């Protein structure tokens, strides 16, 4: 469910179970859900964390090195 | 005496390159690999290889550390 759809391209969702409306899944496993497919969704619309910016999830990992 | 000292420094980043990654041009990590180390986040990551990283620069000039052995 998409409300406040403005012109800079922002909205806000939230997910209802399928058809009982008055079942809202929280926002804590919305979160996980999109944290394990943000490289899938970005892929989508050729976006790269920085361009499609989920507000209250924030990128980690990625650990830099090699020289041994 | 002195001026054969900025000679090493300027061997030290010779050493340094040869290397795409250069090693002034991004920031290392937390303990906890979440976040940048918290002043190479206030500061540019290339005052977190001259200061930090080549020096290891003290608070003052009354306390001295010890011989730093790569800049040996
Ligand atoms: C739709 O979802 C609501 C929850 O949002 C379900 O309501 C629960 O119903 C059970 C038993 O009927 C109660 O024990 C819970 O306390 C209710 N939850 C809340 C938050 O009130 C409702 O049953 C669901 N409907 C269907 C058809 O699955
Ligand atoms: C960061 O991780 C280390 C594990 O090496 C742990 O000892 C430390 O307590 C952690 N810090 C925080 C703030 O959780
Ligand atoms: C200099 O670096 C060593 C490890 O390389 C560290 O143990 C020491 O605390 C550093 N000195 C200062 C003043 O931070």
């Amino acid at each position: 469910r998409v409300a406040n759809l403005k012109p800079r391209i922002s909205f806000n969702f939230f997910v209802t179970a399928p058809k009982n409306v008055s079942d809202i899944i929280p926002r804590t496993e919305v979160e996980k859900a999109i944290r394990m497919s943000r490289s899938r969704i970005n892929d989508a619309f050729r976006l790269n964390d920085n361009s499609l910016e989920f507000l209250g999830i924030q990128p980690t990992l990625g650990p830099p090195n090699q020289p041994p | 005496l002195y001026y054969n000292t900025i000679i090493s420094w300027i061997m030290w980043y010779l050493f340094n390159s040869f290397q795409e990654p250069l090693p002034w041009s991004d920031c290392p990590l937390n303990e906890n690999q979440t976040g940048y180390v918290d002043e190479c986040a206030r500061s540019s990551p290339v005052d977190y290889f001259w200061y930090r990283e080549t020096l290891n620069i003290s608070t003052s000039i009354s306390d001295s550390g010890s011989i730093q052995w790569w800049m040996l």
